[PDB]
């Protein structure tokens, strides 16, 4: 259940180590591919022209064993930084070497340090092997949560730690990190791997890692307590980290020698094994959401688009939406048609966007619960969707229910309704047009009619998350602006992210329009407070609707509807980070835009810094009218 | 070829260590190769070495040995790649050399020891960052110290005080030790930051002076009572990775380097010695005891030189 593997600086011989790691319960080795204390000279006579063999020999293991079993390691004296230029030549050609021989030999990953600010030449040697061969290797920066010198004992007479807090200061090795990959371009192929100390800092230190690509955990021996028995364990806060890494399904790396002698080395890894089979299960949400974690979606566009069967399958398994929609419909019916008329008075019921008839039947449902009658229209544009109703009302629903097999703003109804009904929400409300799908079929609303829902509303939230901000990067396409990925919205279940300040309302939409000129543009001003430092990528969309007084869904986190999973949020990125400091305000503008034939959207950050208007004009995003 | 050694003696020697009768403790490892491990050699014929079929005694270890050093003299603490301090104790008969503990308590390689003055105790550093002072009566670590930034380069014990010694890290601080202090620790040296140091080797008469070399071939002396370092002198082209004072009343100081050179400097660090004898770097240096002009070298190049100082 736990991917896990053990990091060693002394490998003797290689065939008996992985065994006896393989035995001990480990999935991976990271290991030396040089001996860590073999200096190698390549600028200066004699030492240049050491002797080979320069280290052991691929023949050792398998290709298979290579390419699955083994991480490598940059030999600690590797360092091309230094401020000796000698030293920084030396590194440089052992960088290269180390790192060519981790590409020969298949590896699926390299790791590599960050232990001092300065990494800067290493980051262009690095950069520069990755330019060499276009392979698929991994490579885990090794970054200690908190940097060696502000964890050091307080021994030192004439230089004592410092005990004042330093909230920036205390976060300087993220900042490693973060220069480290911005000099590299944000590689897809630099991850991190974060070390994790005895004493653990701040949340907010912790938090600066939140959306970071973490591939693995460092866990030293060090840092495990002992219980009664004599086990390894770790403190409750060390145990809420793991609880946290592992809903990123890092791999834990054990560092260090054994220190509760009396056990073995199974006892670390078990107790891992122990938390992670000791941790509260998914939710009916966490399981339907599996694999589609930061997964980058295109948001339906229903109106323009005839959705595939398979697609309206998806809509129809979420039970908690209906019985929503089915209670919306009762309340309604209840206050439109009294005790004494439940016989004499018969509503003229519109669902306007069938479907396949989910609706239809939470109509019948609703208006058998309330014993009253009813007259039902199925509008549905898209005609093989029709093919399922008019299958349905033939087989089953008979007369009761007329099929229309129509565009809602074409059709020329017989009669008026009493309530229309639909659900052509998109997971920012109004993405999927329901404004102006609704407000073309308004007309035949009866003066006094219902529309459920009668109300909606978006929502918007900054959040930092260069694993995402990579993604969106990864999706240029031949033929097309190379920015425009960064240009339209996207649905994604986020994961690997943080939201910087609460979400806050965007653009409210109510049925009917009561408005003389009705207008569905929209220009709105929002501005976050941020009380962090952090780097946003974009904007977290939700959105939430009055279906009937009451009764309503939201996928708006503070608010979600439990256990629907109708809707993921929405992603709206920005094309260049911003860095945002502790206090400052993050100020987005969001309008809505529309032709006669496109609707879309427009963004800007404009606080605290100016970002560049994004899909100006639809350039790179429309949906259709 | 004495019992229990091995028939063939690792490429790369990294200790060469004169006992107080002459005879000649050879630490070495493998670098390179298949098996990556160490062997620990004892030549009562000096002028034998490295010859494996000539030695009095020699070992196996599971792993690198990455420094040296005797206790009294039967004794030899090992630092291991392995994360153990090893001790190895002598023969009755001087024919074998046996495990005497194996302690896996550092959680990187182990790369240097000294043995503390009264020869009870010793001090080891290490990649893990941490300084440890042993019990080797007892076998168990006395203190663990988390003094440094980045891994421990060199600890030197003091000459005649068990309270006392020298440290130096790649965080670039050169640490005076003292346990009796409830800080036991204080950073000397430089104001600015100048170059990591790597070697430390304490005078063998005045207890209050050291001598340091760094990674650029600088080697400075120091007193540790009076301003701020009074002389150095660029002696080599690369890291200096050790300096060995004479056994003499007014010493001579040995300077090893990565430059795979030796040099002799006198009290000044004025230029007296220089030998290119080996091809590959210069690890280790001890002065025999007896004759006291002979001066012993090895290095990664497999050569054991001995020379004649004038
Ligand atoms: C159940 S998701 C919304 C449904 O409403 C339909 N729909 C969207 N816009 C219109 C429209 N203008 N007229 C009729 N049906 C529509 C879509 O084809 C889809 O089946």
């Amino acid at each position: 259940r736990v991917s896990s593997g053990r990091d060693l600086n002394c490998v003797p011989e290689i065939a008996d180590t992985l065994g006896a790691v393989a035995k001990q319960g480990f999935d991976f080795l990271c290991m030396p591919v040089f001996h860590p204390r073999f200096k190698r000279e390549f600028i200066q006579e004699p030492a240049k022209n050491r002797p080979g063999p320069q280290t052991r020999s691929d023949l050792l293991l398998s290709g298979r064993d290579w390419n699955t079993l083994i991480v490598g390691k940059l030999s600690p004296w590797i360092r091309p930084d230094s401020k000796v230029e000698k030293i920084r030549r030396n590194s440089e050609a052992a960088m290269l070497q180390e790192l060519n021989f981790g590409a020969y030999l298949g590896l699926p990953a390299f790791l590599l340090p960050l232990n001092q600010e300065d990494n800067t030449n290493l980051a262009r040697v690095l950069t520069n092997h990755i330019h060499t061969g276009h392979h698929s290797s991994m490579f885990w920066m090794r970054v200690p949560l908190v940097a060696p010198e502000d964890l050091r004992d307080d021994i030192i007479e004439n230089a004592p730690t410092t005990h004042t807090e330093e909230y920036s200061g205390e976060e300087k090795t993220w900042m490693w990190w973060h220069n480290f990959r911005t000099l590299c371009d944000y590689s897809k192929r630099i991850a991190v791997a974060l070390e994790i100390g005895a004493d653990l800092p701040s949340n907010h230190v912790i938090d600066r890692w939140l959306g970071e690509p973490i591939k693995a955990a460092i866990l030293p021996t060090s840092i495990f307590l002992t219980n009664k028995k004599g086990f390894p364990v770790l403190s409750k806060m060390h145990q809420r980290l793991i609880f946290r890494l592992l809903k990123l399904e890092v791999q834990f790396i054990i560092t260090g020698t054994n220190h509760h002698s009396e056990k073995e080395f199974c006892s670390y890894l078990q107790y891992l094994e122990y938390l992670s089979q000791n941790r509260p299960p998914p939710n009916a949400y966490e399981l339907f959401a599996k694999g589609y974690e930061d997964y980058l979606q295109s948001p339906l566009q229903p109106l323009m688009d005839n959705l595939e069967s398979q697609t309206y399958e998806v809509f129809e398994k979420d039970p908690i939406k209906y019985s929503q929609y089915q209670q919306a419909i009762y309340k309604c019916l209840l206050d439109r048609v009294p005790e004494e008329e439940k016989d004499t008075n018969v509503q003229v019921l519109m669902v306007l966007g069938a479907g396949r008839g989910p609706l239809v039947n939470a109509s019948l449902r609703a208006a058998k619960q309330a014993d009253r009658r009813i007259k039902l229209y199925a509008v549905e544009k898209n005609p093989n969707a029709v093919v399922t109703l008019e299958n349905w009302q033939f087989e089953e629903w008979g007369s009761q229910v007329t099929v229309v097999s129509s565009d809602m703003r074409e059709w020329v109804a017989p009669e008026k309704a009493d309530i229309i009904v639909s659900e052509l929400l998109g997971s920012f409300a109004d993405n999927e047009l329901s404004p102006e799908c609704l407000d073309g079929a308004q007309h035949f609303l009866k003066d006094d009619g219902v529309s459920i829902p009668g109300e909606y509303t978006s929502f918007l939230a900054p959040i930092s998350s260069s694993k995402l901000y990579n993604e969106v990067r990864a999706c240029r396409e031949k033929d097309r602006d190379p920015e425009a990925q960064f240009e339209m919205p996207y649905v994604v279940r986020l994961h690997n992210f943080h939201q910087l300040s609460a979400p806050q309302p965007c653009f409210t939409f109510s049925h009917p329009n009561r408005d003389p000129m009705i207008d569905n543009n929209r220009y709105c001003t929002l501005e976050f407070p941020v009380e962090v430092n952090t780097v946003l990528h974009g904007f977290a969309g939700y959105f939430e609707t009055v279906l009937y007084q009451d009764i309503t869904l939201s996928i708006r986190p503070e608010t979600h509807s439990p256990g629907m999973f109708s809707w993921f949020p929405i992603l709206f990125p920005i094309k260049q980070p911003i860095t945002v400091r502790e206090g400052q305000t993050i100020c987005v503008r969001f309008w809505r835009c529309s032709n006669s034939k496109k609707v879309w959207y427009e963004w800007a950050v404009t606080a605290p810094v100016c970002s560049a208007i994004h899909n100006p004009t639809g350039r790179s995003y429309t949906i259709g009218l | 070829l004495p019992p229990n050694a091995p028939a063939c003696m690792e490429r790369q020697l990294e200790a060469a260590r004169y006992r107080s009768d002459g005879a000649l403790l050879l630490g070495a490892s493998s670098l390179s190769g298949r098996c990556w491990a160490g062997s620990l050699w004892l030549f009562k014929d000096p002028c034998a070495a490295p010859n494996e079929g000539f030695c009095s005694a020699g070992v196996q270890t599971e792993a690198g040995v990455a420094d040296l050093t005797w206790v009294g003299e039967r004794g030899i603490l090992v630092a291991s790649d392995s994360g153990a301090v090893e001790l190895w104790e002598l023969d009755e008969n001087e024919t074998l050399i046996v495990s005497k503990f194996c302690k896996y308590e550092h959680d990187d390689i182990v790369s240097t020891v000294s043995v503390l003055s009264s020869g009870t105790q010793a001090v080891s550093g290490s990649k893990d960052i941490c300084i440890k002072v042993w019990d080797l009566a007892q076998q168990v670590v006395l203190s663990s110290y988390r003094a440094h930034a980045a891994q421990v380069t060199c600890v030197a014990a003091s000459p005649h005080k068990d309270s006392v010694f020298l440290s130096c890290s790649e965080d670039n601080r050169i640490l005076l030790w003292d346990t009796r202090c409830p800080k036991p620790a204080s950073q000397i040296g430089c104001s600015a930051p100048g170059y990591l140091p790597t070697s430390l080797a304490w005078h063998p008469q005045q207890s209050e002076v050291f001598v340091f070399g760094d990674e650029n071939g600088t080697v400075s002396l120091v007193d540790t009572k009076s301003t701020s370092c009074v002389l150095s002198s660029a002696v080599h082209s690369q890291c200096v990775t050790g300096l060995v004072f004479s056994p003499h009343s007014v010493p001579f100081l040995a300077s090893l380097s990565e430059d795979c050179s030796l040099a002799v400097l006198d009290s000044s660090l004025s230029e007296l010695f220089r030998s290119q004898a080996h091809r590959d770097f210069v690890r280790d240096a001890t002065w025999s005891p007896l004759n006291h002009s002979l001066l012993t070298t090895v290095g990664w190049d497999h050569q054991v030189v001995h020379h004649v100082v004038p």
